[PDB]
This record gives C-alpha cells, sequence and structure tokens, in this order.
C-alpha cells in the first residue's frame, strides 16, 4: 500500500541529486578549465547527457503514479525522444571514455596523436549526432496516444502500423545489443586490458604505496563496471522477460518494474558522482 | 701565485675612489625622485583619456 | 705569501674606510619624505601566446613593443596597447635566458645555453626577421644582452666574464674579467658608457666600455645575485638576489643605501626593475607575485599577483606607462 | 568597430595559430637530459643511439621522437641553469663502472658519480651504467679488488656480485623512494636494448600522470 | 624586393583576363597584396586588396563581383581574374606590397606595372592644381584635401604620399602624414591635419619631376587625388 | 530508460 510512497520517494531522491550532481559538475569545470584536456570535455558532455536524462524523470514518474493526465502530445513526445536519445548519449560517453582511457594507457606511442583536444571534440560531436539518430528516430516515431476507456492515455511510443511488437522486438533486440551487450564488453575488455598492461608499470609494480595505487585504479575500474551492470542490468533483463514468453504480465510486478527504471537513472545521477568527485582530477 | 699580485694592481685601481657619504647620495635619489614626480604614470594614475592601458 | 697578507689587509682597509667615511644612519634620513601610498596596479592586458616558460622580456624606447623570450624557442615582439603579436621570432635555440631590444628599434638580441647571443633584424626588406649576427666568443650561457647602439651589445654570462661586442665585425671588443662566479645581470647606464653587473659570487661590478676595466665591487648579499638595474638617475643600482633581498647600490657612495626585504619573504628575486621617477621599485619574486617597492621608505606599497608560477621578467617602459611581468605561469601582463 | 589597417589583427591571429600549431608538435615530442658526468660514456651511448654549448641530440624509435639534451659542455654552476630542464620525461644518466682504480681524483667514477646523483626537481632518472670493458671487466676486477672505493663491501669479486652492489649503491642514492623510479642498465656492447631500455622508462614515464589526465594517477 | 607581374594585352571588351604577379624576393606570405589601376590619362584608383594569406579579401565598388582576385602562397604569385571587361578597363596595373603592425610602411613597393588595353558614401580625394612649373633647389608644397577628416582616435592619419615618375613606376613618399619611406631622400616631409593635407618638399631637385599621388587609407575604397605634376 | 514501448498494465 506504500509502494506510491516507495516509488515517489525513491524518484524524487535520485532526480534532485543527479540534478545538482551535474549542475555543480558543470559550474566547477567552468571554473576549472574544460578545453584543455580530451578528458574534462568527455566528463562534461556525459554530465550533460546525464543532466538532460534526469530533466525528463517527473514524465516517467507521472505515467505510473498520476496515470490520468499527459500534459501535452506535444510534451510527451519530444520528453521521450530527448530520454532515448540521452540514454543513448550518457552510455556511448561512457564506452568512449572507457576507449580513450586504454588509449592512455595501452598504446601510449599512439596516445600523444589520438588523445588531442580536437581529436576529442571530433569524436565527441559525432557520437551525439550517432545519439541523435535515436532522437530523430523518436522524433518519427513518438507522441501520446489516446484510446477511448479500454485504457487510460499515457506517452509512449506509436506503431509503425497495425503490426506492432515485432517492430518492437527489433526495438528491443537494439536497445539491448546496443546499450549493453556492445558497451559491457568494450569497457570490460578496455579497462581490463588496461589493469593488464598497468601491472607491469615499474611506476606501479613494487614499493608497496605505489601497489596501492594501483589498487586504487583497479578500484575504481572494478566500481565503473559495477555501477554500470548493477543499474542497466534489471531494467533490461526484465524488458526482457516481459517479451510475452509466458504469462509475464502481473500486476504487482509494475512497482519493480519501476524500481529497476529508478536504478537504471540512477546509473547516470551517480556518473556525475562517480567520476568528477573520486577521479584524481580533484586538485581544482 | 703571480696572479694574485696581478690583481693586487687591479684593486689597487679600485681603491682610488672620490667617496662621497650616503647622506649626500641618498640626497640625490631624493631630489631625483620628487623631481620626475610629475611625468610618472605609476605614482599618480594618469587620467583615463590620457591612458593608452 | 706575505704579499696575499698585505692583498687582504687592503680589502680590510677598503671596507674600514667605507665604513669609516659613512655616518649617515640611513634609517634616519629616510623617513623624511611621504610616502607613495598604495599603488594598485591592475592588469591592463595580458599577451597569451607562450606555450613554455618565459625568461625575459625588452621594453622598446617608443614604450609600445615589448619583446619576450621563452623556452619553446620563440621571440615575439608584442604590440602592447592592442595585444597584437607583432613579429614572432622562431629561435634556433630553445634555451634563453636573457632578450633584448634595441633603442632604435631595428634589432632584438637573445641568447642562453647555446653560449651566443644571436641578433635579430626586425626593419629589413624581404619582410620576415633574419639573424644578423651570432656572437660566438663566450664559452657560458648567457644570461644577459643590452644594446648600447645598433652596433654596440654588451653581454654577460656564465663562463665569468662580461663582454662588449662590434655587431658589425662580429668580435669582442672588451671582456670584463673581474668576476669569479657566474655572471646573472647587467644594466646599462642612461648616458651608456657605464655598466654594472651581478655574478653567483655575490659581488656586483661597475665597468667601463672604453677602459674596460671594473672600477668598482659592491657586496653584501650572501647568495646569486639573479637580477640588477640602474635608478634612472644612472647614480644608483638595486640588486635582486636569492638572498631573498634586494639592495640599492649607489655607484658614488660606495655603500648599500637600503634593502629591500621582509620577513615573510623568503623565496629569491629573479628580475628588478624602477619606476621613471625612480619613487617606486619593482621586484619580482618566486613567489609567483611582483612584491613592487618603494625605492625610499624601503616599504613595500603593492602587489602585482597574477601569476600561476615565478615571474621571471619585468619591465617598466620608458615613460612611465606600463608594467610588463612575464613569467613561467606563460602569460606576459601588462600591469598600469 | 575601430579596425581600419588593423589587418595587425589578422597577422596577430595567425602568428597565434602558427604559435599554437609548433607548440603542440614541440609538446608532442620527448625531451631527455643527458646528465652524465665527465670520462663516462656519453659518447658511447649517443654514438649507440640513432643520431658548441648545450648540444641537443634528435633520434626516431618506434614512432616515437626523442631530444637529448647533452649539456656537458657547460662548466658553469648547475643551479643556475637546470630548472631550464624541469619537465623533462627522463633523465639518462652515464656511470663508468670501470674507472680501472675505482673497480679522490684518481678512482672519480663512483664517489663522484655519487655525489652527482643529487635531486631537486623529480623525475625517473633513467641511469645508464656503462662499463667501458667489454668482458675484460672481468679480468679487471680479478686483478685488482674493489674495496678501494667501498671500504664497507665483502661480498664476492665476481662480475655480478659487484655490479649489483655498485647499483644497490647508486639506489641507496635516492631519497623519495615512491616519487621517482631510477631505471637502472649495465651494458657496454649495447648491439640495441639500452634503445629500448630508454624507450621502456619513457613509457612509464609518459603513462604515469602524463597520460594519467584520464585513468586517475 | 621584385615584383614582376604579366598579363597585359589588347582583349575584346566583354572577354575575360587573368593578370598573375610574381614576387620575388620577399616574405610574400607575410605581406598583404593590393592592386592600383590607372588610366593612361588620368590618375590611380584602387582595385582590390587581399590579406596575408586570403584573411580578408575587398574589391573595388566599379568592380565588385566582377573581378576576383587569387594569391598563391606557396608558389609566391598573386592573381587577379578579370571577367567581362568593360570599356572603364583601359588601365595599367601595379601590384602593392602592404604590411600592418605598429610602425609598419604599407604601400611601400609597388611592381613594374603592366598595361591592359581593351578594344572598341566613401571618401574623395580632391587635388590641388594639375601642374606647377619647377625650377631645381626652390621649396614648393603641394596639398589634397579630403571628405571626412582622416585622424582616427588613434591619432593616425591615414594619408599617404607617392610618385610615379615619367615612364616608370611609383614609389612611397610620407606614408600616414608624416613619417617618412626608406629609400628616399630626407628633404620630404608632411604636414597635415583635419582634411588638410600638405607635403612639404623642400630643396627641390632633378628625378623628382613628376606626378605626385596623395592616398587615404581610413576605409575602403582607397581613394587618390589627381595630385600636382612639378613640371615648368 | 524505461520501456514506454506502448506497456500494457
Amino acid at each position: 500500500p506504500a509502494i506510491p510512497v516507495i516509488i515517489t520517494a525513491v524518484y524524487s531522491v535520485v532526480f534532485v541529486v543527479g540534478l545538482v550532481g551535474n549542475s555543480l559538475v558543470m559550474f566547477v569545470i567552468i571554473r576549472y578549465t574544460k578545453m584543455k584536456t580530451a578528458t574534462n570535455i568527455y566528463i562534461f558532455n556525459l554530465a550533460l547527457a546525464d543532466a538532460l536524462v534526469t530533466t525528463t524523470m517527473p514524465f516517467q514518474s507521472t505515467v505510473y503514479l498520476m496515470n490520468s493526465w499527459p500534459f501535452g502530445d506535444v510534451l510527451c513526445k519530444i520528453v521521450l525522444s530527448i530520454d532515448y536519445y540521452n540514454m543513448f548519449t550518457s552510455i556511448f560517453t561512457l564506452t568512449m571514455m572507457s576507449v580513450d582511457r586504454y588509449i592512455a594507457v595501452c598504446h601510449p606511442v599512439k596516445a600523444l596523436d589520438f588523445r588531442t583536444p580536437l581529436k576529442a571534440k571530433i569524436i565527441n560531436i559525432c557520437i551525439w549526432l550517432l545519439s541523435s539518430s535515436v532522437g530523430i528516430s523518436a522524433i518519427v516515431l513518438g507522441g501520446t496516444k489516446v484510446r477511448e476507456d479500454v485504457d487510460v492515455i499515457e506517452c509512449s511510443l506509436q506503431f509503425p502500423d497495425d503490426d506492432y511488437s515485432w517492430w518492437d522486438l527489433f526495438m528491443k533486440i537494439c536497445v539491448f545489443i546496443f546499450a549493453f551487450v556492445i558497451p559491457v564488453l568494450i569497457i570490460i575488455v578496455c579497462y581490463t586490458l588496461m589493469i593488464l598492461r598497468l601491472k607491469s608499470v615499474r611506476l606501479l609494480s613494487g614499493s608497496r604505496e605505489k601497489d596501492r595505487n594501483l589498487r586504487r585504479i583497479t578500484r575504481l575500474v572494478l566500481v565503473v563496471v559495477a555501477v554500470f551492470v548493477v543499474c542497466w542490468t534489471p531494467i533490461h533483463i526484465f524488458i526482457l522477460v516481459e517479451a510475452l514468453g509466458s504469462t509475464s504480465h502481473s500486476t504487482a510486478a509494475l512497482s519493480s518494474y519501476y524500481f529497476c527504471i529508478a536504478l537504471g537513472y540512477t546509473n547516470s545521477s551517480l556518473n556525475p558522482i562517480l567520476y568528477a568527485f573520486l577521479d584524481e582530477n580533484f586538485k581544482r | 701565485i703571480a696572479q694574485a699580485r696581478k690583481l693586487v694592481e687591479q684593486l689597487k685601481m679600485e681603491a682610488n675612489i672620490d667617496r662621497i657619504k650616503v647622506s649626500k647620495a641618498a640626497a640625490d635619489l631624493m631630489a631625483y625622485c620628487e623631481a620626475h614626480a610629475k611625468e610618472d604614470p605609476l605614482l599618480t594614475p594618469v587620467p583615463a583619456s590620457e591612458n593608452p592601458f | 705569501d706575505q704579499l696575499r697578507q698585505e692583498a687582504e689587509q687592503l680589502k680590510n682597509q677598503i671596507r674600514d674606510a667605507r665604513k669609516a667615511c659613512a655616518d649617515a644612519t640611513l634609517s634616519q634620513i629616510t623617513n623624511n619624505i611621504d610616502p607613495v601610498g598604495r599603488i594598485q596596479m591592475r592588469t591592463r592586458r595580458t599577451l597569451r601566446g607562450h606555450l613554455a616558460k618565459i625568461y625575459a622580456m625588452h621594453w622598446g624606447t617608443d614604450s609600445r613593443l615589448l619583446v619576450s623570450a621563452s623556452q619553446d624557442g620563440k621571440l615575439i615582439i608584442w604590440d602592447s596597447y592592442t595585444t597584437n603579436k607583432v613579429h614572432a621570432i622562431p629561435l634556433r635555440s630553445s634555451w634563453v635566458m636573457t632578450c633584448a631590444y634595441a633603442p632604435s628599434g631595428n634589432y632584438v638580441a637573445c641568447g642562453g645555453l647555446d653560449n651566443i647571443c644571436s641578433i635579430y633584424n626586425l626593419k629589413t626588406r624581404e619582410g620576415n626577421v633574419r639573424v644578423s649576427r651570432e656572437l660566438a666568443g663566450h664559452t657560458g650561457y648567457l644570461s644577459c644582452c643590452r644594446f648600447l647602439d645598433d652596433n654596440q651589445i654588451v653581454t654577460s654570462s656564465g663562463d665569468t666574464t662580461c663582454a662588449l661586442w662590434d655587431i658589425e665585425t662580429g668580435q669582442q671588443t672588451t671582456t670584463f674579467t673581474g668576476h669569479t662566479g657566474d655572471v646573472m645581470s647587467l644594466s646599462l647606464a642612461p648616458d651608456t658608457r657605464l655598466f654594472v653587473s651581478g655574478a653567483c659570487d655575490a659581488s656586483a661590478k661597475l665597468w667601463d666600455v672604453r677602459e674596460g676595466m671594473c672600477r668598482q665591487t659592491f657586496t653584501g648579499h650572501e647568495s646569486d645575485i639573479n637580477a640588477i638595474c640602474f635608478f634612472p638617475n644612472g647614480n644608483a643600482f638595486a640588486t635582486g638576489s636569492d638572498d631573498a633581498t634586494c639592495r640599492l647600490f649607489d655607484l658614488r657612495a660606495d655603500q648599500e643605501l637600503m634593502t629591500y626585504s621582509h620577513d615573510n619573504i623568503i623565496c629569491g628575486i629573479t628580475s628588478v626593475s624602477f619606476s621613471k621617477s625612480g619613487r617606486l621599485l619593482l621586484a619580482g619574486y618566486d613567489d609567483f607575485n611582483c612584491n613592487v617597492w618603494d625605492a625610499l621608505k624601503a616599504d613595500r606599497a603593492g602587489v602585482l599577483a597574477g601569476h600561476d608560477n615565478r615571474v621571471s621578467c619585468l619591465g617598466v617602459t620608458d615613460d612611465g606607462m606600463a608594467v610588463a611581468t612575464g613569467s613561467w605561469d606563460s602569460f606576459l601582463k601588462i600591469w598600469n | 568597430l575601430s579596425a581600419e589597417d588593423k589587418a595587425a589583427v589578422e597577422r596577430s591571429k595567425m602568428i597565434d595559430r602558427n604559435l599554437r600549431e609548433d607548440g603542440e608538435k614541440a609538446a608532442r615530442e620527448v625531451k631527455l637530459l643527458l646528465l652524465g658526468a665527465g670520462e663516462s660514456g656519453k659518447s658511447t651511448i649517443v654514438k649507440q643511439m640513432k643520431i658548441t654549448g648545450i648540444v641537443e641530440t634528435h633520434f626516431t624509435f618506434k614512432d616515437l621522437h626523442f631530444k637529448m639534451f647533452d649539456v656537458g659542455g657547460q662548466r658553469s654552476e648547475r643551479k643556475k641553469w637546470i630548472h631550464c630542464f624541469e619537465g623533462v620525461t627522463a633523465i639518462i644518466f652515464c656511470v663508468a663502472l670501470s674507472d680501472y682504480d675505482l673497480v679522490n681524483r684518481m678512482h672519480e667514477s663512483m664517489k663522484l658519480f655519487d655525489s652527482i646523483c643529487n635531486n631537486k626537481w623529480f623525475t625517473d632518472t633513467s641511469i645508464i651504467l656503462f662499463l667501458n670493458k667489454k668482458d675484460l671487466f672481468e679480468e679487471k676486477i680479478k686483478k685488482s679488488p674493489l674495496t678501494i672505493c667501498y671500504p664497507e663491501y665483502a661480498g664476492s669479486n665476481t662480475y655480478e656480485e659487484a655490479a649489483a652492489y655498485i647499483q644497490c649503491q647508486f639506489e641507496d642514492l635516492n631519497k623519495r623512494k615512491d616519487t621517482k623510479e631510477i631505471y637502472t642498465h649495465f651494458t657496454c656492447a649495447t648491439d640495441t636494448k639500452n634503445v629500448q631500455f630508454v624507450f621502456d622508462a619513457v613509457t612509464d614515464v609518459i603513462i604515469k600522470n602524463n597520460l594519467k589526465d584520464c585513468g586517475l594517477f | 624586393v621584385q615584383l614582376v607581374e604579366s598579363g597585359g594585352g589588347l582583349v575584346q571588351p566583354g572577354g575575360s583576363r587573368k593578370l598573375s604577379c610574381s614576387a620575388s624576393g620577399f616574405a610574400f606570405s607575410s605581406f598583404g597584396m593590393h592592386w592600383v589601376r590607372q588610366a593612361p590619362e588620368k590618375g590611380l584608383e584602387w582595385v582590390a586588396y587581399i590579406s596575408s594569406g586570403s584573411g580578408t579579401i575587398y574589391y573595388a565598388d566599379t568592380v565588385k563581383g566582377r573581378f576576383t582576385i587569387s594569391r598563391d602562397d606557396p608558389k609566391n604569385t598573386l592573381f587577379l581574374q578579370m571577367t567581362s571587361l568593360r570599356s572603364e578597363d583601359t588601365a595599367m596595373y601595379y601590384c602593392v606590397r602592404s604590411i600592418y603592425y605598429y610602425g609598419s610602411s604599407p604601400f611601400d613597393f609597388w611592381g613594374q606595372g603592366t598595361t591592359l588595353t581593351v578594344s572598341s558614401s566613401d571618401i574623395v580625394m580632391t587635388q590641388a592644381t594639375s601642374s606647377v612649373p619647377v625650377t631645381p633647389g626652390e621649396s614648393v608644397s603641394i596639398s589634397c584635401r579630403s571628405s571626412k577628416s582622416l585622424l582616427h582616435s588613434n591619432g593616425n592619419t591615414y594619408l599617404y604620399w607617392f610618385l610615379q615618375r615619367p615612364g616608370q613606376s611609383p614609389q612611397l613618399l610620407i606614408y600616414r602624414m608624416s613619417n617618412l619611406a626608406s629609400g628616399v631622400p630626407d628633404r620630404f616631409s608632411g604636414s597635415g591635419s583635419g582634411t588638410a593635407f600638405t607635403l612639404t618638399i623642400s630643396r627641390l631637385e632633378a628625378e623628382d619631376v613628376g606626378v605626385y599621388y596623395c592616398m587615404q587609407h581610413l576605409e575602403y575604397p582607397l581613394t587618390f587625388g589627381a595630385g600636382t605634376k612639378l613640371e615648368l | 530508460y524505461g520501456g514506454f514501448l506502448r506497456r500494457i498494465r
């Protein structure tokens, strides 16, 4: 009977903490310098993706809680498109930031060529564009749907034609493969190769304090991979379970489903806290 | 060493000097400091129209 | 053996005659004139093109162009009024600890660990700045280059020898051999026939151009002297030492007049300059700021705090409009 | 706008552009300070690389551009011109192992080199040991004891034991162990691997806190 | 310094022609290039201006959009491409070095000039007179007037002065209304005011015979006076 | 992101 309290409290807390985390990341990075390093522009546009995810969280919460009044047909269309777009954006910035660190460590000769700020901003603009692919597709198939009292109207993503949930089967397999399977595989292989290379470094190997520095680096490696997996796993596996394989419909499953959504957004809310607050460019 | 007594003539040349009391030299410093105080853009800030900075 | 004892005896006689002819007790004299007050220099222009540490700058006599020397191998002539880069000069040796700018505005001189003061022709046909004369003949690093004339350059070096040169021929007109430690600074006189020099052996020696012999030698600092500069009257100068003191030496009195030190300052001086009136003495430290000094009160009266590294070079314009200090922050800034 | 023949501004921006290009191209390269003292084999190693005051030697190895600041010509005080050389990736350092008597104006190549190695600006001082004997150092340590320069030495007077003791003394010169890493290499012939050794040392330098704006070191 | 240029000749009206200018002897990468034309019976008047490395290009309003300029900077060659030439383009065309920074002397070196014949709001410069009669050794003054005052807030009065010898190229005499050029004798001088300009040549000699020209550089187009020709 | 995707409740 307290599931409105639980869902609303979780959603409100993750919303406020994510929004203030990204906003302080922005103000601190304008206080600091961003365009000198690839790293600062990467964390900046990643925090931008996280903030533009977190803005649409009340609109996500109202569909569960108030259920009855989509405030706008254009409004729900634009919040859906910006939500799916910025989720792809934050995930792809995580993947490219891991690849950035792997080029920095595993290939340090080529890194002076690759890791210049101009090539960084080029790759950043390119991945924002490839996310905008999802944005324009969601704009083409977006908006709220009105139906006569067989269900209360809601903000969703529409059918291409009378056939549906098979094109949406393609949508679900695409979002799964290109937001979990490819990014988790890339981030694990890149950080694991990064630690296997960084073990052999003589500034890390001996002299117990430098071994402790190796421990801290592999520690935040496991923290990054662990938080990403722990957040985006339950909602992706939950969505793939409710492919209507075998009586996947139940009324009590909705609270757990929206909690899984809350964890998926908790990733974006913690990416400022996980990255800016804990990385060693805290000397600012 | 012979270069030491070769250096004695140099310090002997330096020894011949017109010594002046510190008060008179300091008065020369003080009198030069007051004289160019008008043409000093830093002692008094120049009006901003005349200032090229 | 006894002649060395007699030489030390005459040194003792010289310093005793320095002490005996002086009874001014200058702390009594100094308080008479009024203070100059808190002089708030503000960073009017910031000159952002050096990608590395910069060691020397020199002003023009038109008081609008300043040359700037940096460790990345660039000289920049720097229109100061509009912050325009006129004439970025690519050096052959990136290790340049000094820089000079001709009073005629036709030439710049710079050198360093390459042991060569190259002279560059600014105002020339064919357009670009050419190198005119590479002055070889020193063996140590060159710590200071200064133009007497378009054809007379005075250089001091880390082979303990100041040398005066003829740019046209390319050979030393005079060498000045009286320093035992590495020579770290120079200052040409306003009348441009005397020049004073500072060295690592904590001794500051006056020189002549035609005579070529040290007339006077000034001691009192306990470490290297990093920067030296004449009072604009020409009858005094001030030294900047790693001692963390600045001392005002008069030529004619032959004693240190005032010491510019405070208890809080610990790092070594790096560049020294005077105001046109000579009331205020610039001084640029390793404390990341150019604490600017009243020359007469021996009191600090302002701070040109704008730098994120040690300030290496300072220069006041000839009309007195500006003070431009550069640093390993890699940015020159004109205060005013 | 008050800009009339202020194509001075256009020229100034063009100079800014050329400066940024040259500065990026310069900071892409690797600066090494060859600080090996006199009568060592600094000449020998610079002939081993591909190759009047400061002598800057540049060379290429595995798509990495090097510059070597052989500053042995300067006889001035080292305090004055060494702060110029901060920000180098690594300090190559030669020590002649033999000296034929240190195997104190005579036995220079141990105690003077030990006195040289003091540190004020911190970086990975890639100290290379140079025998100056091909394999002859065996017979010259058979001929004369090494206890002459090192009174406290009582280990085996063979090749490897004496070399390891000299290495141990050179690392014991270092004070801050966790900051700097002294990459030590003893080789006189060096058909290869002295190029590989400086390559590996500067690679571990450019990995650590040079390519660790990201990756947090 | 040696600016040699080609491309002159007789062309049909409405035809197209590309002038070229081969700079040989200076840092042509670092110099602003202009073009100034002169009708055979008339004075000079500006054509175009490409900056150092094509950062900024202007044209003359009489031929705006119909002329095109282009510099081949590594080749050290300056072009002017002209299309559909009218009857007002019977003129001879000069390459003009200029370089701008504090203290610089623009419009100093002029090319030999090539002759081109076709078959068959802004400032204005006012001459003093058509001609002055000449005797060597006697001081004479040559004046121009402008529509607008030329003394900018810089203090820099953008008045230039020139001299085209009979059958030769022009040169620069007084740049920015006071400053003497290099390679010219020190007898010349310039005294100016707001729009009130005078060339105060003293000790007039031979080889100073020719026509003088005055120019403004405050804004574009660059306008030339008729000037005076010093001849008895 | 949460699957809107015409979710049935």
